[PDB]
């Protein structure tokens, strides 16, 4: 992380769509370092269907200037995950911040 | 307010330590600057130049 | 033009500049020295400034 | 060898000096021909400076000698 | 001869082989 | 004439770092004693880092297994910083086996005669599923210094060796008031390790060092 | 044979080399070479690096 | 394989007379050249026991500031001029010596009475200097073993600056150097002067000795 910022790191982070964010908050069912399978809190589900969420996060493709863009968890197990909230630490983020 | 937290630690206000130098283990004079500074690696690496 | 091409810059000026000044007090003021050699290695004991 | 200040100070032009040092190098390298100062783990050319350093070497000596080798030459080869 | 060489001084892992074929070519055993 | 140092004293006041005292030394030399162990231990002391590793499921660092949510390299950086220990042999290769959920941490290795790992909270990676195993052996060596991958069998990762276990030597040189003879040094070395190299091995190596690079001139 | 030998950078290549770069000036030049000291001549140490 | 070092080879010794050497040392693994470089000068500076003047009394002097007839210098020259007298001793902890003359032109050391067994190294060196034939000077002048440079603050009566060590000048360098393939290895390149009680490779031995001999309740 930076140690000296200006506040402007979170906002940077979240606004690129390098960090996998949660759409429906709810509770983190299963962490692993190739997906994430998040239980979407019943208040929020659908009239139907039995949703859960999904995240593929990215391993380890090449950018445009040959460098890694890969996707690290931030979430343990069992984490309650509330709306807006990032999982995913792409390159040069640091719990969604702008680590560069 | 810079002060205020440097004191807030332990460490002197004025910002300057005093340090010694590795390969003789004197002293320096005149009290230097440390501290925790940003750095970045900018993508002009020198073994795509050579 | 005349001038040399080869004037020492930045760190190297100030080396000097700082080790050639003087100051109205320090360790070993007015005491008298056989030659160049023994300020040496008087500075470099620590006896004198 | 770091300078050649006083290569150049004996023959006083710096660029006949370049032609002096290459004919002796060229003799000194490719024909069969040997230093006459000392060695001292140096490249041809550097001998050659250094030669033309102590005032053994010029233009005008380089000449006598080469005319001198043409002379015995043709005296061993009329024999 | 055109194997694909490496070129000098890149060196490294493996991460990836990828193999597209067309329509019409059978797919060989790697494929 | 000279008075001759003792290691007087040890004061281990915690499990990594300690505070040796070398006592007494005549005007002055404590500083050079001083600076000389100091170089001395920060650049050479024998070390006994990892330097391979293999992971049953994974063909290269650049991947992931399943049901351990560390990337590998996550793993082997993990390692890196694994403080063992070993007594009779150079190289040798430690075990680890686990399988349901829970933090995969050092104390798991099988354990073998001669090693014994110093630090048992060292986690190493994470395991989130039941029906996930890892499963890995890990090649401790001995060494000295620093020594990358790239200056020194599809499956066997490589990690970096950073051997020497010091991590940061400070000293002190104060007044000693004994003997009755005033104006005579003492020379306090503290020193934080990993926590495998004891103490007085370390400033007796250190001696051992210099007096043996030193008696190349004492007859020239 | 010697291409194959300094391709595969034996350990006699190296003495070789630092014999071969004895007294072989070599000249460094900045891109925007502005004037006449933009080039000069130096004499190689061999480096790591 | 955790315990072989590189032990250095000895160069050569350049002189460049009797009282000035060139030691050179390669190779040394890295870094070690400036722990040894650096540990032989504090010892060569600090501590290496020799004896030198401490203090010299004449007749017609009662202040450090009193002036003089008949010589051409005033008593600060002269002070500072018996600093370089070499002076060699022998098991005796101190002695007095004493020299009186009256005579035109140069004051050397050569005219100081043998009374005992010292040495000098330097038989010519100038004292001080008598133009006129009145200008007469008589002293006494204590040498007494030391073991380091005490400089006259931190010590009728005069005192001289007592300069005990040999050394004149040390100063060393570390520069690089390399083994068939290994990346970078030290060169220690020692340039010592002395005063002339012993010629400069003796007075390293004696350096390494000291500190080797310091270090002997470890190896």
């Amino acid at each position: 992380k930076p140690l000296v910022g200006t506040g402007m790191e979170r906002a940077v982070a979240v606004d690129s769509g390098v960090t996998a964010v949660a759409k429906r908050g709810g509770v983190v069912q299963y962490v692993d370092a190739s997906r994430i399978v998040i239980k979407v809190n019943e208040d929020e589900m659908y009239p139907g269907e039995a949703g859960i969420d999904i995240y593929n996060l990215t391993k380890y493709t090449r950018s445009n200037q040959n460098t890694c863009i890969n996707q690290m968890p931030c979430v343990s197990l069992g984490e309650p995950v509330e709306r807006g909230d990032v999982l995913a630490d792409g390159p040069s983020t640091d719990l969604g911040e702008l680590a560069l | 307010e810079i002060k205020e937290l440097l004191k807030l630690g332990d460490l002197p206000t004025s910002g300057q330590i005093r340090l010694y130098d590795g390969r003789t283990g004197e002293q320096f004079e005149r009290p230097v600057t440390v501290g925790y500074m940003y750095m970045l690696k900018l993508n002009h690496l020198v073994d795509d130049k050579m | 033009n005349g001038e040399p091409i080869i004037v020492p810059s930045q760190d190297v000026v100030l080396g000097l500049y700082y080790m050639t000044r003087d100051c109205v007090n320090a360790k070993g003021e007015g005491m008298v020295l056989t030659g160049p050699k023994e300020a040496e290695r008087l500075y470099r004991s620590g006896l004198a400034s | 060898r770091v300078t050649v200040q006083d290569a150049v100070e004996k023959i006083g032009n710096r660029f006949d000096l370049v032609l002096v040092a290459a004919r002796r190098a060229r003799q000194m390298q490719v024909g069969g021909k040997d230093p006459l100062v000392p060695e001292e783990n140096d490249k041809t050319t550097v001998i050659a400076l250094r030669e033309i350093e102590e005032g053994l070497i010029n233009n005008q000596i380089l000449d006598v000698r080469e005319r001198q080798e043409q002379q015995e030459q043709e005296a061993a080869e009329l024999q | 001869d055109s194997s694909l060489r490496v070129p000098n001084g890149v060196s490294g892992t493996v991460i990836d082989v990828q193999v597209f074929t067309r329509d019409g070519v059978e797919k060989d055993k790697r494929a | 004439e000279f008075l001759k140092p003792r290691l007087v004293d040890i004061e281990q006041v915690s499990s990594t770092h300690a505070k040796v005292t070398l006592e007494p030394l005549e005007r002055g030399f404590g500083h050079t004693l001083g600076n000389a162990l100091r170089r001395i231990l920060l650049s050479s002391m024998p070390g006994c880092a990892v330097t391979e590793v293999e992971i049953d499921g994974v063909l290269h660092e650049y991947s992931t297994k399943e049901g351990v949510q560390e990337d590998i390299l996550e793993i082997l950086l993990n390692l890196k910083g694994l403080a063992v220990r070993v007594q009779g042999k150079d190289e040798v290769i430690l075990t680890l086996n686990k399988s349901g959920i829970g933090p995969v941490t050092a104390a798991d290795i099988t354990h073998d005669g001669d090693v014994e790992i110093v630090k048992p909270q060292h986690v190493i990676c994470h395991l989130t599923d039941e029906n996930a195993s890892i499963s890995m052996r890990i090649k401790v060596q001995r060494g000295r210094g620093y020594v990358p991958a790239s200056t020194r069998p599809i499956g066997r990762l490589l990690v970096d060796a950073c051997y020497s276990p010091v991590e940061r030597i400070a000293y002190n040189v104060e007044a000693a008031r004994v003997e009755q003879r005033t104006d005579l040094d003492k020379l306090v070395i503290e020193m934080e390790t990993n926590g495998t190299i004891d103490p007085e091995e370390a400033i007796r190596r250190a001696a051992t060092i210099l007096a043996e690079q030193l008696e190349a001139f004492v007859d020239l | 044979a010697a291409k194959k030998m300094v391709e595969r950078e034996e350990a006699v290549v190296w003495d070789i080399l630092d014999e071969v770069i004895r007294e072989h000036p070599v000249l460094l030049n900045r891109a925007p070479t502005l004037h006449r000291l933009g080039i000069q001549a130096f004499e190689p140490v061999l480096i790591e690096g």
